[PDB]
């Protein structure tokens, strides 16, 4: 029979030692390599209580396949106690994030049907499409501007401005005008309020709400700030949406967008529909802004590669004679690309389930309850589980050999409460890398190895300056 | 049919991918 729990390798069963020793040794904002240095002590399985929370970790695909394999019908993962605790004192409702059970599972198939289904998500592409083409045209009027044929640039800012749009703009079906030479100030705002939501989260994460309160007031304060400019703001928009609908009537045959169709024709309340927009437009900003980075930043660091993703656009444009939707068929290279991105520059850095019926793993028996961590961004850097992981190959997500790629796409989750934007995401890019490949060669100056900071979500640890030559 | 028919499981390119961390409603 397997070893018993306790017999799992860890630094010792003191949550606050732990903590202290992660603070002092590594730090709040190396979280990533935290993991990548406990595989290395502990090898492929350990546990570590960090604060009041204990967690397994697992790194083998293998074991992987058998965590998800034993999920049951509606998965929790871990939640974020800064987040609940807002929620909670502060009387917001709540959507699929921090929802569980029946209560989450509602929710998640009405949305299931207006932003994962194919039925729906075909309709989103003239919409990114049309925001893609934007940006474009801002790269190129940047080029004009600096009279030397090229543009040189860190484009953070105008990556995020460029999510918000394209999240907008498939759930209002309105553009908001962020990609404009003169922008709302607002809409700004409630951008910067998002990365402020998702930095400020930081200094609480592994600690009770009783402590936040005590030793992070300021960060506290703060963060209740970024959430109510999220709240506020994102209200706003779902209520004047809601009652310019009744202004000039319901009776529409063209596509109006995600809102449109859940105010029109679902099983939610108005309330947790308001709630789901809120999270929705949260949940997109930094996340395909930062990935998308990351992905121009591979293609300068590997010239060959974006040569190969260049030819096989050209020719999908060509061969689908300029269908959007037909070319999005044609570009595998491209799709794999994404993937490849994700799997060095997880958004995520580990998924989390936790256990509703005991399980083994490499011989040690898991009790139910316990919460089980994938460590994804230790996965994608290791040698043995990935050839020459730190480079950056799609051909790889190509292969035949499909124990190449077992249980090793995990970027945006797994199963029924994967990532509710994926299609959203996975549209939004793939639409906006046809639009730059085809228009842009993409290079950095004395370009040098950017490393990752955790922020919540993962980030590169320093400002990424693009030069961007107009493609003939 | 857990996701109840929307491609966002595996219990029943896109579908090329869902296939691999092993459909009914395809
Ligand atoms: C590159 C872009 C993105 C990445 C890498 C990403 C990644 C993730 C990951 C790893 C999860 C957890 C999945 C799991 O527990 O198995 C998640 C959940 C979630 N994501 Fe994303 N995401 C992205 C874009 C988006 C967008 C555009 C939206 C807006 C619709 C969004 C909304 C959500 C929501 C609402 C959840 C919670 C879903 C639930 O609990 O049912 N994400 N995402
Ligand atoms: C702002 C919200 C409405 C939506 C946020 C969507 C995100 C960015 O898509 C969230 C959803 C679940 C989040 C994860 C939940 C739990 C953990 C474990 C923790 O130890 C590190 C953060 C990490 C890995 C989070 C990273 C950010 C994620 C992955
Ligand atoms: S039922 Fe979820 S994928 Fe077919």
């Amino acid at each position: 029979s397997p070893r018993p729990f306790n017999e799992i390798p860890s630094p010792g069963d003191n949550g606050w030692l732990n903590l202290y020793h992660f603070w002092r040794e590594t730090g709040t904002h190396k979280v990533h390599l935290h993991h990548v240095q406990n595989f290395q002590k502990y090898g492929p399985i350990y546990r570590e209580k960090l604060g009041n929370v204990e967690s397994v970790y697992v790194i083998d695909p293998e074991d992987v396949a058998l965590l998800f394999k034993s999920e049951g019908p509606n998965p929790e993962r871990f939640l974020i106690p800064p987040w609940v605790a807002y929620h909670q004192y502060y009387q917001r409702p709540i959507g699929v994030l921090l929802k569980k059970s029946a209560a989450w599972k509602k929710d998640r198939v009405a949305l299931n049907q207006e932003v994962m289904a194919p039925e729906a998500t075909k309709n989103f592409l003239p919409l990114l499409d049309a925001v893609s083409r934007d940006f474009v045209s801002v790269l190129h009027r940047r080029i004009k501007k600096a009279g030397s044929g090229n543009y040189s640039g860190d484009i953070s800012d105008d990556l995020f401005r460029f999510a918000f749009e394209s999240i907008t703009n498939v759930i209002f079906g309105e553009r908001q005008g962020m990609l404009e030479e003169v922008v709302n100030p607002e809409a700004q705002r409630f951008i910067d309020a998002i990365y402020q939501m998702f930095h400020t989260s930081v200094p609480m994460l592994n600690l009770p709400p009783d402590l936040f309160r005590l030793f992070r007031t300021k960060t506290w304060k703060d963060h209740v700030a970024a959430w109510d400019v999220i709240f506020s703001k994102a209200d706003i928009y779902t209520q004047n949406f809601y009652w310019e609908l009744r202004q000039k009537g319901s009776v529409h045959h063209d596509y109006r967008g995600i809102l449109y169709r859940l105010l029109g024709d679902s099983k939610m309340s108005f309330e947790d529909i308001k709630a789901n927009v809120t999270e929705m437009l949260a949940g997109g900003v930094d996340t395909t802004s930062m990935t998308l980075q990351w992905h121009l930043y591979e293609m300068a660091r590997n010239l060959k590669v974006q040569d190969m993703l260049r030819a096989e656009v050209l020719a999908a444009r060509h061969q689908a004679q300029g269908d959007m939707a037909t070319m999005l068929q044609l570009v595998p290279l491209l799709k794999a690309s994404i993937k490849e991105t994700l799997r060095l520059h997880p958004i995520s850095v580990t998924l989390q389930r936790y256990l509703v019926n005991d399980l083994v793993l490499r011989d040690y028996m898991i009790p139910a309850k316990t919460l089980v961590q994938v460590a994804i961004y230790a996965l994608g850097r290791e040698p043995t589980f990935f050839f020459d992981p730190e480079n950056f190959d799609p051909t790889r997500w190509l292969s035949k050999d499909k124990n190449i790629t077992y249980f090793r796409n995990l970027g945006f989750g797994w199963g029924v409460r994967q990532c509710l934007g994926r299609r959203i995401a996975e549209l939004e890019m793939t639409i906006f890398l046809i639009n730059m490949l085809e228009n842009f060669r993409v290079e950095i100056q004395h370009l040098s190895d950017v490393g990752t900071t955790f922020n919540l979500i993962l980030m590169p640890e320093k400002p990424i300056s693009f030069t961007f030559w107009p493609f003939n | 049919g857990a996701c109840e028919g929307t491609l966002a499981c595996s219990t029943c390119d896109e579908e090329n991918d869902m296939l691999d961390l092993a459909l009914g409603c395809q």
